């Protein structure tokens, strides 16, 4: 992993990308969303195994990082898909939801607004696909890491790869550092949204508004 | 854990 | 218009003092008295935080409503990064105040707080591992203030200047060009962890409030309320 | 709002 060049890292991450899966009442919509999430999760595991360095980790560590990061990963995916659809969230190619449809579920519109603002941020930055896959890999390796250098060496390699992409695009040194910072600060916002979403999902689970898969239930209670 | 099995 | 050196000098000058807690060593802790000490401390720090924020370049140019929003969003993140910084020179302990230095076993006094102590300690350990510098710390703390609530153009220009300042500090400290962007990334990824800890802390504080464990000041109630838990 | 006043 640490012996990959920047271009090979990019190619590895692009090839590892999961498929885009296809998909009103409150239970209806939450059923559609959680059913989709559950199917995306199976594909996320395959993707994670192809992120350079991830399979070098113990099974215990792999489980921990994915339990920590899974909703962040689903969300940055959603925001990326929605970038070209101002005011809308492209959950699936056949499920493009506008802002107001979030009110169809209790407490959901607030989360929709945060996702939409992130998508809007991506759009104004003109986030590139090569940058997006780097950011997603960083989320996987970073979010649970504070609980020893191999992972940190891999993270440094992904930083190198982002900077390489920006240099390739003709940005000056000052512009590269500024854009790197802008991108990484968005990860703070994605962490925030994941925490709020996990609280929401937990609330839906308690009401029995929707049936949740065993896997989703286990990803959920990992966050205690 | 299911995740354990999925990771194989 | 500020240079990097001017930015750093401004932020260092604006630093709040380290306050004391009302710790009473004549009695043992209870869940209630430990929560009382921590929230009493938080409330007094918030007054200094408000005045510090007014000295962060660009902050006072915002509308009062935007200033309120940013501080409502960031206040516990800012308390926490301050705590982790204070605690760097004390492995295994959290220096809430000079007279309130707690280990994780003392955290067990309050239901659910040991888990949060463990995250703060791990973050303090990360700071130590990185040899985080004071100049870097004040830049990060200002970035939290301006960023955390920003997605709910002037601010982004200020944020870019703080990025410039961080790189300047690293360059001045002799890091190679590659080491500069690697460290910039390492420092900013810490902010994801600080956000996480703040969200967990906010849920914990809300729980304490909702169980009538501790009386919270009006200011603290409103700062907590802003997070609509 | 208390924070609003304090900021002034
Ligand atoms: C977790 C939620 C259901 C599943 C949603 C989903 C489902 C699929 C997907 O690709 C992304 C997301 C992000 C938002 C998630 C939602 C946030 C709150 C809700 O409970
Ligand atoms: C918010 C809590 C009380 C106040 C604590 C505090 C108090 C003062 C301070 O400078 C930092 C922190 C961080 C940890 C906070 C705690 C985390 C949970 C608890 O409810």
């Amino acid at each position: 992993a640490a012996s990959l060049t920047a271009d090979q890292m990019v190619s590895a991450l692009l090839d590892a990308e999961p498929p885009i899966l296809y998909s009103f009442s409150e239970a209806s919509m939450m059923g559609l969303l959680t059913n989709l999430a559950d199917r995306e999760l199976v594909h996320m595991i395959n993707w994670a195994k192809r992120v350079p360095g991830f399979v070098d980790l113990t099974l215990h560590d792999q489980v921990h990082l994915l339990e920590c990061a899974w909703l962040e990963i689903l969300m940055i995916g959603l925001v990326w898909r929605s970038m070209e659809h101002p005011g809308k969230l492209l959950f699936a190619p056949n499920l493009l939801l506008d802002r107001n449809q979030g009110k169809m579920v209790e407490g959901m519109v607030e989360i929709f607004d945060m996702l939409l603002a992130t998508s809007s941020r991506f759009r104004m930055m003109n986030l590139q696909g090569e940058e997006f896959v780097c950011l997603k890999s960083i989320i996987l390796l970073n979010s649970g890491v504070y609980t020893k250098d191999h992972i940190h060496r891999v993270l440094d390699k992904i930083t190198d790869t982002l900077i390489h992409l920006m240099a390739k695009a003709g940005l000056t040194l000052q512009q590269q550092h500024q854009r790197l910072a802008q991108l990484l600060l968005i990860l703070s916002h994605i962490r925030h949204m994941s925490n709020k979403g996990m609280e929401h999902l937990y609330s839906m689970k308690c009401k029995n508004v929707v049936p949740l898969s065993d896997l989703l239930l286990e990803m959920l209670d990992a966050h205690r | 854990a299911i995740l354990h099995r999925l990771l194989q």
